[PDB]
Protein backbone atom coordinates (compact mmCIF):
# COMPACT_ATOMS: atom_id res chain seq x y z
CA UNK A 1 0.00 0.00 0.00
CA UNK A 2 1.82 3.05 -1.38
CA UNK A 3 2.00 6.70 -0.45
CA UNK A 4 1.19 9.95 -2.53
CA UNK A 5 2.81 12.47 -0.09
CA UNK A 6 2.04 16.57 0.19
CA UNK A 7 4.81 18.81 1.09
CA UNK A 8 1.72 21.29 1.54
CA UNK A 9 -1.55 22.85 1.33
CA UNK A 10 -1.24 26.71 0.86
CA UNK A 11 -4.14 26.67 -1.08
CA UNK A 12 -8.04 25.95 -0.33
CA UNK A 13 -8.64 22.71 -2.70
CA UNK A 14 -10.89 19.74 -3.51
CA UNK A 15 -8.83 16.89 -3.67
CA UNK A 16 -10.15 13.89 -5.75
CA UNK A 17 -8.12 10.37 -5.69
CA UNK A 18 -9.96 7.63 -7.63
CA UNK A 19 -13.65 8.16 -6.70
CA UNK A 20 -13.18 9.47 -3.38
CA UNK A 21 -13.25 12.97 -2.68
CA UNK A 22 -11.63 15.62 0.28
CA UNK A 23 -12.33 19.15 1.41
CA UNK A 24 -8.72 20.73 2.54
CA UNK A 25 -8.40 24.20 4.05
CA UNK A 26 -6.43 26.94 3.07
CA UNK A 27 -2.45 26.02 4.62
CA UNK A 28 -4.36 23.47 6.74
CA UNK A 29 -1.18 20.61 8.01
CA UNK A 30 -1.76 17.90 5.25
CA UNK A 31 0.66 16.07 4.29
CA UNK A 32 -1.42 13.67 1.26
CA UNK A 33 -2.80 10.41 1.48
CA UNK A 34 -1.61 6.97 2.15
CA UNK A 35 -2.75 2.89 1.73
CA UNK A 36 -3.69 3.92 -1.55
CA UNK A 37 -4.04 0.04 -3.10
CA UNK A 38 -0.95 -1.22 -5.47
CA UNK A 39 -2.11 -2.90 -8.57
CA UNK A 40 -4.38 -0.18 -10.12
CA UNK A 41 -3.24 2.70 -11.84
CA UNK A 42 -4.85 6.05 -9.91
CA UNK A 43 -5.64 8.97 -10.32
CA UNK A 44 -5.21 12.36 -8.33
CA UNK A 45 -7.04 15.66 -9.00
CA UNK A 46 -7.77 18.66 -7.82
CA UNK A 47 -10.39 21.60 -7.88
CA UNK A 48 -9.21 25.29 -6.18
CA UNK A 49 -12.15 26.78 -4.06
CA UNK A 50 -11.31 29.85 -5.70
CA UNK A 51 -11.59 28.55 -9.54
CA UNK A 52 -15.06 26.01 -9.91
CA UNK A 53 -13.45 25.81 -13.41
CA UNK A 54 -10.04 23.65 -14.19
CA UNK A 55 -10.43 20.57 -12.52
CA UNK A 56 -7.03 19.16 -13.11
CA UNK A 57 -4.88 15.80 -12.17
CA UNK A 58 -2.34 13.35 -12.63
CA UNK A 59 -3.06 9.38 -13.54
CA UNK A 60 -0.32 7.43 -11.95
CA UNK A 61 1.03 4.06 -10.88
CA UNK A 62 2.65 3.49 -7.47
CA UNK A 63 4.70 0.94 -8.72
CA UNK A 64 6.31 3.22 -11.70
CA UNK A 65 8.54 5.43 -8.73
CA UNK A 66 7.91 7.72 -5.94
CA UNK A 67 5.33 10.50 -6.76
CA UNK A 68 4.74 13.28 -4.23
CA UNK A 69 2.39 16.86 -4.77
CA UNK A 70 4.16 20.11 -3.99
CA UNK A 71 2.32 23.58 -4.76
CA UNK A 72 4.01 25.79 -7.32
CA UNK A 73 2.85 29.23 -6.58
CA UNK A 74 4.09 30.58 -10.24
CA UNK A 75 1.98 28.58 -12.17
CA UNK A 76 -0.96 28.34 -9.58
CA UNK A 77 -1.40 24.54 -9.26
CA UNK A 78 0.14 21.49 -7.15
CA UNK A 79 2.20 19.43 -9.53
CA UNK A 80 3.32 16.07 -9.13
CA UNK A 81 7.07 15.11 -8.97
CA UNK A 82 8.68 12.03 -8.40
CA UNK A 83 11.53 11.65 -5.64
CA UNK A 84 14.15 9.55 -7.24
CA UNK A 85 15.77 9.15 -4.02
CA UNK A 86 13.88 6.81 -2.40
CA UNK A 87 15.04 7.37 1.21
CA UNK A 88 14.77 11.45 0.89
CA UNK A 89 11.15 9.94 0.07
CA UNK A 90 11.21 7.18 2.87
CA UNK A 91 12.10 9.22 6.14
CA UNK A 92 9.95 12.19 4.84
CA UNK A 93 6.83 9.80 4.45
CA UNK A 94 7.55 8.03 7.87
CA UNK A 95 7.85 11.52 9.57
CA UNK A 96 4.30 12.21 8.24
CA UNK A 97 2.46 9.07 9.04
CA UNK A 98 4.40 9.60 12.58
CA UNK A 99 2.47 12.94 13.01
CA UNK A 100 -0.41 11.31 11.40
CA UNK A 101 -1.11 14.30 9.11
CA UNK A 102 -2.17 11.56 6.01
CA UNK A 103 -5.39 10.73 5.01
CA UNK A 104 -6.06 7.22 4.18
CA UNK A 105 -7.46 5.82 0.78
CA UNK A 106 -10.79 4.55 2.37
CA UNK A 107 -11.53 1.87 0.26
CA UNK A 108 -14.25 -0.34 1.64
CA UNK A 109 -13.33 -4.11 1.73
CA UNK A 110 -16.13 -5.34 0.05
CA UNK A 111 -16.10 -2.25 -2.59
CA UNK A 112 -14.57 -3.35 -6.30
CA UNK A 113 -15.58 0.18 -7.86
CA UNK A 114 -12.14 1.01 -8.60
CA UNK A 115 -11.23 -2.02 -10.18
CA UNK A 116 -14.71 -2.50 -12.01
CA UNK A 117 -13.92 1.40 -13.66
CA UNK A 118 -10.17 0.85 -14.37
CA UNK A 119 -9.92 -3.07 -15.47
CA UNK A 120 -8.22 -2.80 -18.74
CA UNK A 121 -6.35 0.87 -18.05
CA UNK A 122 -2.58 0.11 -18.13
CA UNK A 123 -0.36 2.91 -17.45
CA UNK A 124 2.01 2.66 -20.51
CA UNK A 125 -1.33 3.02 -22.59
CA UNK A 126 -2.26 6.41 -21.22
CA UNK A 127 1.54 7.68 -21.67
CA UNK A 128 0.75 7.28 -25.13
CA UNK A 129 -2.53 8.77 -24.90
CA UNK A 130 -1.23 11.74 -22.62
CA UNK A 131 2.72 12.16 -24.12
CA UNK A 132 4.96 13.66 -21.83
CA UNK A 133 7.91 11.07 -21.77
CA UNK A 134 9.88 12.61 -19.04
CA UNK A 135 7.12 11.92 -16.49
CA UNK A 136 6.03 8.42 -15.36
CA UNK A 137 2.60 10.18 -14.21
CA UNK A 138 0.20 11.95 -16.97
CA UNK A 139 -1.72 15.27 -16.50
CA UNK A 140 -5.03 15.95 -17.85
CA UNK A 141 -7.30 18.93 -17.25
CA UNK A 142 -11.03 20.34 -18.40
CA UNK A 143 -9.81 21.83 -21.34
CA UNK A 144 -7.45 19.57 -22.98
CA UNK A 145 -8.47 18.42 -26.71
CA UNK A 146 -8.36 15.37 -28.68
CA UNK A 147 -6.43 15.02 -31.62
CA UNK A 148 -9.41 14.22 -33.35
CA UNK A 149 -10.96 17.49 -32.08
CA UNK A 150 -8.04 19.48 -33.70
CA UNK A 151 -8.73 17.87 -37.11
CA UNK A 152 -12.11 19.58 -36.99
CA UNK A 153 -4.12 23.74 -31.25
CA UNK A 154 -1.40 23.07 -29.65
CA UNK A 155 -0.23 19.42 -30.06
CA UNK A 156 1.69 18.81 -27.20
CA UNK A 157 -1.20 19.68 -25.28
CA UNK A 158 -3.62 16.71 -26.87
CA UNK A 159 -4.98 14.04 -26.05
CA UNK A 160 -4.06 10.72 -28.75
CA UNK A 161 -7.28 9.12 -28.44
CA UNK A 162 -7.33 6.78 -31.25
CA UNK A 163 -9.48 9.10 -34.08
CA UNK A 164 -12.83 6.51 -34.82
CA UNK A 165 -14.94 8.41 -37.62
CA UNK A 166 -18.07 6.87 -38.87
CA UNK A 167 -17.87 8.24 -42.36
CA UNK A 168 -14.41 7.71 -43.41
CA UNK A 169 -12.57 5.65 -45.75
CA UNK A 170 -10.91 4.10 -42.92
CA UNK A 171 -14.68 3.14 -41.98
CA UNK A 172 -15.98 2.35 -45.13
CA UNK A 173 -14.72 0.00 -47.64
CA UNK A 174 -14.88 0.45 -51.28
CA UNK A 175 -17.71 -1.36 -52.88
CA UNK A 176 -19.37 -1.86 -49.34
CA UNK A 177 -20.78 1.22 -48.56
CA UNK A 178 -24.10 0.63 -47.39
CA UNK A 179 -23.37 -2.90 -45.62
CA UNK A 180 -19.85 -1.39 -43.78
CA UNK A 181 -21.77 1.94 -42.70
CA UNK A 182 -24.99 0.10 -41.73
CA UNK A 183 -22.65 -2.60 -39.99
CA UNK A 184 -19.65 -1.36 -38.73
CA UNK A 185 -17.93 -4.91 -37.87
CA UNK A 186 -15.28 -4.63 -40.42
CA UNK A 187 -14.48 -1.10 -39.03
CA UNK A 188 -14.42 -2.87 -35.04
CA UNK A 189 -12.87 -6.38 -35.99
CA UNK A 190 -10.49 -5.62 -38.81
CA UNK A 191 -9.50 -1.73 -38.83
CA UNK A 192 -9.74 -1.29 -35.10
CA UNK A 193 -9.32 -4.13 -33.18
CA UNK A 194 -7.33 -6.55 -35.35
CA UNK A 195 -5.24 -3.50 -36.82
CA UNK A 196 -4.78 -0.55 -34.17
CA UNK A 197 -5.77 -1.26 -30.75
CA UNK A 198 -4.47 -5.19 -31.45
CA UNK A 199 -6.87 -6.67 -29.14
CA UNK A 200 -10.07 -6.20 -27.12
CA UNK A 201 -8.27 -5.50 -23.68
CA UNK A 202 -6.54 -2.27 -24.90
CA UNK A 203 -9.84 -1.12 -26.65
CA UNK A 204 -11.52 -1.13 -23.44
CA UNK A 205 -8.97 0.44 -22.02
CA UNK A 206 -9.11 3.85 -24.21
CA UNK A 207 -12.58 3.73 -23.52
CA UNK A 208 -12.36 3.00 -19.14
CA UNK A 209 -9.59 5.97 -19.98
CA UNK A 210 -12.15 7.85 -21.83
CA UNK A 211 -14.85 7.70 -19.47
CA UNK A 212 -13.09 8.66 -16.37
CA UNK A 213 -11.60 11.97 -18.13
CA UNK A 214 -14.74 12.89 -18.75
CA UNK A 215 -16.31 12.14 -15.64
CA UNK A 216 -13.24 13.68 -13.33
CA UNK A 217 -12.29 16.51 -15.28
CA UNK A 218 -15.52 17.06 -17.67
CA UNK A 219 -13.30 16.86 -20.41
CA UNK A 220 -15.75 16.90 -23.35
CA UNK A 221 -13.35 15.34 -26.09
CA UNK A 222 -13.15 12.37 -23.63
CA UNK A 223 -16.70 11.90 -23.68
CA UNK A 224 -16.94 11.99 -27.34
CA UNK A 225 -14.34 9.00 -27.45
CA UNK A 226 -16.07 7.02 -24.77
CA UNK A 227 -19.58 7.35 -26.70
CA UNK A 228 -18.32 6.76 -30.04
CA UNK A 229 -16.21 3.42 -28.69
CA UNK A 230 -19.56 1.97 -27.43
CA UNK A 231 -21.43 3.24 -30.62
CA UNK A 232 -19.30 1.07 -32.61
CA UNK A 233 -19.20 -1.92 -31.15
CA UNK A 234 -23.33 -1.51 -30.56
CA UNK A 235 -23.74 -0.64 -34.50
CA UNK A 236 -21.57 -3.95 -35.13
CA UNK A 237 -23.47 -7.12 -36.02
CA UNK A 238 -20.63 -9.14 -35.28
CA UNK A 239 -18.79 -9.11 -31.98
CA UNK A 240 -16.66 -11.48 -30.03
CA UNK A 241 -19.29 -13.18 -27.01
CA UNK A 242 -16.67 -12.21 -24.60
CA UNK A 243 -16.15 -8.26 -25.37
CA UNK A 244 -20.54 -8.25 -25.53
CA UNK A 245 -20.32 -9.28 -21.97
CA UNK A 246 -17.08 -7.49 -20.92
CA UNK A 247 -18.67 -4.51 -22.35
CA UNK A 248 -22.17 -4.55 -20.74
CA UNK A 249 -20.03 -4.85 -17.04
CA UNK A 250 -18.33 -2.35 -17.77
CA UNK A 251 -20.55 0.27 -18.71
CA UNK A 252 -22.92 -1.00 -15.84
CA UNK A 253 -20.02 0.26 -13.51
CA UNK A 254 -19.37 3.48 -15.04
CA UNK A 255 -22.79 4.38 -14.99
CA UNK A 256 -23.09 3.11 -11.65
CA UNK A 257 -20.51 5.31 -10.75
CA UNK A 258 -21.52 8.85 -12.38
CA UNK A 259 -22.92 11.88 -10.48
CA UNK A 260 -26.39 11.74 -10.93
CA UNK A 261 -26.53 15.46 -11.61
CA UNK A 262 -23.82 15.26 -14.30
CA UNK A 263 -25.91 13.04 -16.44
CA UNK A 264 -27.54 15.42 -18.37
CA UNK A 265 -23.76 16.42 -19.59
CA UNK A 266 -21.94 13.09 -19.66
CA UNK A 267 -24.89 10.95 -21.30
CA UNK A 268 -25.67 11.40 -24.85
CA UNK A 269 -28.99 10.92 -25.39
CA UNK A 270 -29.06 9.74 -28.97
CA UNK A 271 -26.10 7.25 -28.32
CA UNK A 272 -27.87 5.77 -25.35
CA UNK A 273 -31.32 5.00 -27.10
CA UNK A 274 -29.48 3.81 -30.37
CA UNK A 275 -27.34 1.49 -28.47
CA UNK A 276 -30.34 -0.20 -25.94
CA UNK A 277 -33.45 -0.08 -28.09
CA UNK A 278 -32.51 0.40 -31.87
CA UNK A 279 -28.52 -1.12 -32.63
CA UNK A 280 -27.68 -4.78 -33.27
CA UNK A 281 -26.86 -5.63 -29.78
CA UNK A 282 -30.04 -3.59 -28.11
CA UNK A 283 -30.48 -7.02 -26.24
CA UNK A 284 -26.59 -7.61 -25.30
CA UNK A 285 -26.49 -5.31 -22.75
CA UNK A 286 -28.69 -6.56 -19.92
CA UNK A 287 -26.87 -5.18 -16.85
CA UNK A 288 -26.07 -1.60 -18.38
CA UNK A 289 -29.73 -1.56 -20.05
CA UNK A 290 -31.18 -1.98 -16.31
CA UNK A 291 -29.09 0.79 -14.50
CA UNK A 292 -30.01 2.83 -17.11
CA UNK A 293 -33.41 2.42 -17.14
CA UNK A 294 -33.63 2.37 -12.99
CA UNK A 295 -31.66 5.71 -12.90
CA UNK A 296 -31.40 7.89 -15.90
CA UNK A 297 -35.04 6.72 -17.56
CA UNK A 298 -35.65 10.49 -18.10
CA UNK A 299 -32.82 10.68 -20.83
CA UNK A 300 -34.44 7.46 -22.58
CA UNK B 1 -26.07 24.19 -45.35
CA UNK B 2 -29.45 24.00 -45.98
CA UNK B 3 -31.22 25.51 -49.16
CA UNK B 4 -33.87 27.66 -48.66
CA UNK B 5 -35.57 30.86 -50.32
CA UNK B 6 -33.05 33.06 -48.70
CA UNK B 7 -30.25 31.58 -50.67
CA UNK B 8 -32.74 30.30 -53.91
CA UNK B 9 -30.54 32.63 -56.74
CA UNK B 10 -27.73 30.67 -55.74
CA UNK B 11 -29.17 27.89 -58.02
CA UNK B 12 -28.60 30.29 -61.16
CA UNK B 13 -24.79 31.13 -60.89
CA UNK B 14 -21.82 29.62 -62.21
CA UNK B 15 -20.95 26.90 -59.69
CA UNK B 16 -22.11 23.52 -61.54
CA UNK B 17 -24.93 22.09 -58.58
CA UNK B 18 -27.22 18.70 -59.21
CA UNK B 19 -30.57 18.38 -57.27
CA UNK B 20 -31.15 15.09 -56.43
CA UNK B 21 -34.86 13.66 -56.14
CA UNK B 22 -34.97 10.14 -54.97
CA UNK B 23 -38.63 9.79 -54.71
CA UNK B 24 -39.61 8.11 -57.24
CA UNK B 25 -36.96 5.36 -57.29
CA UNK B 26 -38.68 2.54 -55.28
CA UNK B 27 -42.50 2.30 -56.33
CA UNK B 28 -45.11 0.19 -55.13
CA UNK B 29 -48.90 -0.49 -55.74
CA UNK B 30 -50.29 -2.34 -52.56
CA UNK B 31 -52.74 -5.56 -53.36
CA UNK B 32 -54.67 -7.93 -52.12
CA UNK B 33 -52.96 -11.63 -51.75
CA UNK B 34 -54.93 -15.00 -52.19
CA UNK B 35 -55.37 -15.64 -48.62
CA UNK B 36 -56.43 -12.12 -47.92
CA UNK B 37 -53.00 -10.52 -46.27
CA UNK B 38 -51.37 -7.60 -48.43
CA UNK B 39 -48.28 -7.57 -50.87
CA UNK B 40 -46.65 -4.88 -52.79
CA UNK B 41 -45.55 -5.20 -56.21
CA UNK B 42 -42.59 -3.04 -57.73
CA UNK B 43 -42.95 -1.20 -60.62
CA UNK B 44 -39.86 0.53 -62.46
CA UNK B 45 -38.72 3.91 -60.82
CA UNK B 46 -36.03 6.97 -61.73
CA UNK B 47 -33.44 8.94 -59.92
CA UNK B 48 -34.24 12.94 -60.88
CA UNK B 49 -31.23 14.31 -61.24
CA UNK B 50 -31.48 17.91 -62.47
CA UNK B 51 -29.22 20.78 -62.99
CA UNK B 52 -31.37 23.64 -62.47
CA UNK B 53 -28.69 26.29 -64.26
CA UNK B 54 -28.68 24.57 -67.70
CA UNK B 55 -31.95 22.45 -67.39
CA UNK B 56 -29.99 19.01 -67.85
CA UNK B 57 -31.99 15.80 -66.90
CA UNK B 58 -30.21 12.82 -65.90
CA UNK B 59 -32.92 10.44 -65.12
CA UNK B 60 -31.40 7.34 -64.45
CA UNK B 61 -34.04 4.61 -64.82
CA UNK B 62 -34.43 1.87 -61.90
CA UNK B 63 -36.01 -1.17 -62.94
CA UNK B 64 -37.89 -4.17 -60.61
CA UNK B 65 -34.78 -6.32 -61.10
CA UNK B 66 -33.20 -4.00 -58.82
CA UNK B 67 -34.96 -5.11 -55.91
CA UNK B 68 -34.76 -8.93 -56.74
CA UNK B 69 -34.68 -11.03 -53.35
CA UNK B 70 -33.57 -7.91 -51.14
CA UNK B 71 -34.79 -6.74 -47.92
CA UNK B 72 -35.62 -3.13 -46.69
CA UNK B 73 -35.63 -2.07 -49.80
CA UNK B 74 -36.80 1.85 -48.71
CA UNK B 75 -33.65 1.62 -46.90
CA UNK B 76 -31.62 -0.07 -50.33
CA UNK B 77 -33.16 2.23 -52.44
CA UNK B 78 -31.77 5.38 -50.30
CA UNK B 79 -28.20 3.48 -50.89
CA UNK B 80 -28.97 2.76 -54.83
CA UNK B 81 -29.95 6.52 -55.50
CA UNK B 82 -26.65 7.26 -53.63
CA UNK B 83 -24.61 4.68 -55.53
CA UNK B 84 -25.47 5.63 -59.06
CA UNK B 85 -25.49 9.82 -58.50
CA UNK B 86 -21.83 8.73 -57.04
CA UNK B 87 -21.15 6.16 -60.40
CA UNK B 88 -22.96 9.57 -62.86
CA UNK B 89 -20.14 11.84 -60.93
CA UNK B 90 -17.54 10.03 -61.40
CA UNK B 91 -18.20 9.38 -65.44
CA UNK B 92 -18.48 12.49 -65.99
CA UNK B 93 -15.28 14.85 -66.65
CA UNK B 94 -13.89 16.67 -63.72
CA UNK B 95 -14.69 19.85 -65.07
CA UNK B 96 -18.07 19.19 -65.69
CA UNK B 97 -18.40 17.41 -61.97
CA UNK B 98 -20.52 19.76 -59.49
CA UNK B 99 -19.30 21.48 -56.92
CA UNK B 100 -22.32 20.47 -54.59
CA UNK B 101 -25.37 18.18 -54.62
CA UNK B 102 -29.02 19.14 -53.25
CA UNK B 103 -30.74 16.36 -52.02
CA UNK B 104 -34.51 16.88 -51.82
CA UNK B 105 -35.03 14.68 -48.44
CA UNK B 106 -32.99 14.80 -45.58
CA UNK B 107 -32.01 11.11 -45.27
CA UNK B 108 -30.37 10.92 -48.94
CA UNK B 109 -27.64 12.99 -46.69
CA UNK B 110 -25.91 9.70 -45.12
CA UNK B 111 -26.04 7.85 -48.19
CA UNK B 112 -24.33 10.36 -50.69
CA UNK B 113 -22.19 11.67 -48.13
CA UNK B 114 -20.71 7.89 -47.76
CA UNK B 115 -20.93 7.26 -51.64
CA UNK B 116 -18.91 10.70 -52.49
CA UNK B 117 -16.02 10.05 -49.57
CA UNK B 118 -13.83 9.99 -52.63
CA UNK B 119 -15.09 13.44 -54.08
CA UNK B 120 -14.55 15.56 -50.40
CA UNK B 121 -14.71 18.40 -52.31
CA UNK B 122 -18.69 18.11 -53.31
CA UNK B 123 -20.57 19.80 -50.69
CA UNK B 124 -23.61 17.54 -50.14
CA UNK B 125 -26.44 20.06 -48.59
CA UNK B 126 -30.00 19.72 -48.11
CA UNK B 127 -33.20 22.20 -48.87
CA UNK B 128 -35.76 23.60 -46.76
CA UNK B 129 -37.59 24.00 -49.59
CA UNK B 130 -40.85 21.58 -50.57
CA UNK B 131 -39.69 21.01 -53.92
CA UNK B 132 -42.80 18.98 -56.03
CA UNK B 133 -40.02 17.16 -58.21
CA UNK B 134 -42.17 14.28 -56.88
CA UNK B 135 -44.35 14.94 -60.09
CA UNK B 136 -41.85 14.06 -62.65
CA UNK B 137 -43.48 10.70 -63.38
CA UNK B 138 -46.75 13.21 -64.42
CA UNK B 139 -44.64 14.41 -67.16
CA UNK B 140 -45.99 11.71 -70.12
CA UNK B 141 -42.68 11.04 -71.86
CA UNK B 142 -40.96 10.70 -68.62
CA UNK B 143 -43.53 8.21 -67.24
CA UNK B 144 -43.07 6.42 -70.67
CA UNK B 145 -39.44 5.49 -70.84
CA UNK B 146 -39.50 4.80 -67.02
CA UNK B 147 -42.13 1.87 -67.50
CA UNK B 148 -41.28 0.37 -70.80
CA UNK B 149 -37.36 0.34 -69.99
CA UNK B 150 -37.12 -3.49 -69.54
CA UNK B 151 -33.56 -3.04 -68.25
CA UNK B 152 -31.63 -0.33 -66.16
CA UNK B 153 -31.19 3.15 -68.62
CA UNK B 154 -30.06 6.76 -68.01
CA UNK B 155 -31.52 8.89 -70.13
CA UNK B 156 -30.85 12.49 -70.90
CA UNK B 157 -33.39 15.33 -70.97
CA UNK B 158 -33.22 18.99 -71.13
CA UNK B 159 -36.39 20.30 -68.90
CA UNK B 160 -36.72 23.29 -69.90
CA UNK B 161 -37.44 22.65 -73.79
CA UNK B 162 -35.85 25.73 -75.53
CA UNK B 163 -37.00 27.89 -73.08
CA UNK B 164 -33.70 29.48 -72.22
CA UNK B 165 -33.74 30.63 -75.59
CA UNK B 166 -36.05 33.30 -74.34
CA UNK B 167 -36.07 33.33 -70.90
CA UNK B 168 -33.10 33.53 -67.88
CA UNK B 169 -32.56 29.95 -65.60
CA UNK B 170 -34.57 31.76 -62.60
CA UNK B 171 -36.98 31.85 -64.70
CA UNK B 172 -37.32 28.60 -66.06
CA UNK B 173 -36.91 27.12 -62.78
CA UNK B 174 -39.75 28.94 -61.77
CA UNK B 175 -42.27 28.08 -64.39
CA UNK B 176 -40.78 24.21 -63.88
CA UNK B 177 -41.90 24.08 -60.29
CA UNK B 178 -45.10 25.58 -61.25
CA UNK B 179 -45.98 22.92 -63.46
CA UNK B 180 -44.81 20.51 -61.17
CA UNK B 181 -46.37 21.99 -58.49
CA UNK B 182 -49.86 22.09 -60.15
CA UNK B 183 -49.31 18.44 -61.65
CA UNK B 184 -48.63 17.53 -58.10
CA UNK B 185 -51.41 19.20 -56.26
CA UNK B 186 -54.27 17.94 -58.71
CA UNK B 187 -52.65 16.19 -61.82
CA UNK B 188 -55.88 16.05 -63.86
CA UNK B 189 -56.77 19.46 -63.40
CA UNK B 190 -53.16 20.71 -64.32
CA UNK B 191 -53.15 18.29 -67.47
CA UNK B 192 -56.45 19.68 -68.83
CA UNK B 193 -54.62 23.23 -68.71
CA UNK B 194 -51.68 21.97 -70.53
CA UNK B 195 -53.21 19.33 -72.74
CA UNK B 196 -56.67 21.40 -73.63
CA UNK B 197 -55.62 22.35 -76.98
CA UNK B 198 -54.36 19.06 -79.18
CA UNK B 199 -53.59 21.38 -82.53
CA UNK B 200 -50.58 23.44 -79.82
CA UNK B 201 -48.24 20.67 -80.32
CA UNK B 202 -45.07 19.22 -78.33
CA UNK B 203 -41.79 19.14 -80.28
CA UNK B 204 -40.73 15.50 -80.62
CA UNK B 205 -37.35 16.23 -78.56
CA UNK B 206 -39.31 18.21 -76.01
CA UNK B 207 -41.32 17.53 -73.36
CA UNK B 208 -43.80 20.51 -72.73
CA UNK B 209 -45.96 21.97 -75.33
CA UNK B 210 -44.63 24.73 -77.83
CA UNK B 211 -46.63 27.52 -76.24
CA UNK B 212 -45.78 31.05 -77.42
CA UNK B 213 -44.76 33.72 -74.88
CA UNK B 214 -48.61 34.80 -74.19
CA UNK B 215 -49.83 31.41 -74.10
CA UNK B 216 -47.43 30.66 -71.00
CA UNK B 217 -48.65 33.84 -69.27
CA UNK B 218 -51.96 32.38 -69.43
CA UNK B 219 -50.92 28.86 -68.77
CA UNK B 220 -48.59 30.30 -66.04
CA UNK B 221 -51.75 32.35 -65.13
CA UNK B 222 -54.23 29.09 -64.90
CA UNK B 223 -51.71 27.18 -63.23
CA UNK B 224 -51.09 29.68 -60.27
CA UNK B 225 -55.58 29.98 -59.90
CA UNK B 226 -55.31 25.55 -59.70
CA UNK B 227 -52.95 25.96 -57.24
CA UNK B 228 -54.32 28.43 -55.05
CA UNK B 229 -58.06 27.02 -55.45
CA UNK B 230 -56.73 23.53 -54.28
CA UNK B 231 -54.93 25.19 -50.53
CA UNK B 232 -58.15 26.66 -50.07
CA UNK B 233 -60.12 23.12 -50.31
CA UNK B 234 -57.18 21.59 -48.18
CA UNK B 235 -57.45 23.66 -45.16
CA UNK B 236 -61.42 25.20 -45.79
CA UNK B 237 -59.80 28.68 -46.12
C1 LIG C 1 11.15 17.93 -2.44
N1 LIG C 1 10.36 16.97 -1.68
C2 LIG C 1 10.60 15.78 -1.67
O1 LIG C 1 11.70 15.48 -1.67
C3 LIG C 1 9.47 15.10 -1.06
C4 LIG C 1 9.22 13.72 -0.90
C5 LIG C 1 8.07 13.36 -0.24
C6 LIG C 1 7.24 14.31 0.29
C7 LIG C 1 7.52 15.67 0.15
C8 LIG C 1 8.65 16.04 -0.56
C9 LIG C 1 9.36 17.35 -0.73
O2 LIG C 1 8.91 18.51 -0.93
Amino acid sequence: MNTVPFTSAPIEVTIGIDQYSFNVKENQPFHGIKDIPIGHVHVIHFQHADNSSMRYGYWFDCRMGNFYIQYDPKDGLYKMMEERDGAKFENIVHNFKERQMMVSYPKIDEDDTWYNLTEFVQMDKIRKIVRKDENQFSYVDSSMTTVQENELSDPAHSLNYTVINFKSREAIRPGHEMEDFLDKSYYLNTVMLQGIFKNSSNYFGELQFAFLNAMFFGNYGSSLQWHAMIELICSSATVPKHMLDKLDEILYYQIKTLPEQYSDILLNERVWNICLYSSFQKNSLHNTEKIMENKYPELL
Amino acid sequence: GAMNSSNYAELFNNDIKLFVDDTNVYRVTVHKTFEGNVATKAINGCIFTLNPKTGHLFLKIIHTSVWAGQKRLSQLAKWKTAEEVSALVRSLPKEEQPKQIIVTRKAMLDPLEVHMLDFPNIAIRPTELRLPFSAAMSIDKLSDVVMKATEPQMVLFNIYDDWLDRISSYTAFSRLTLLLRALKTNEESAKMILLSDPTITIKSYHLWPSFTDEQWITIESQMRDLILTEYGRKYNV
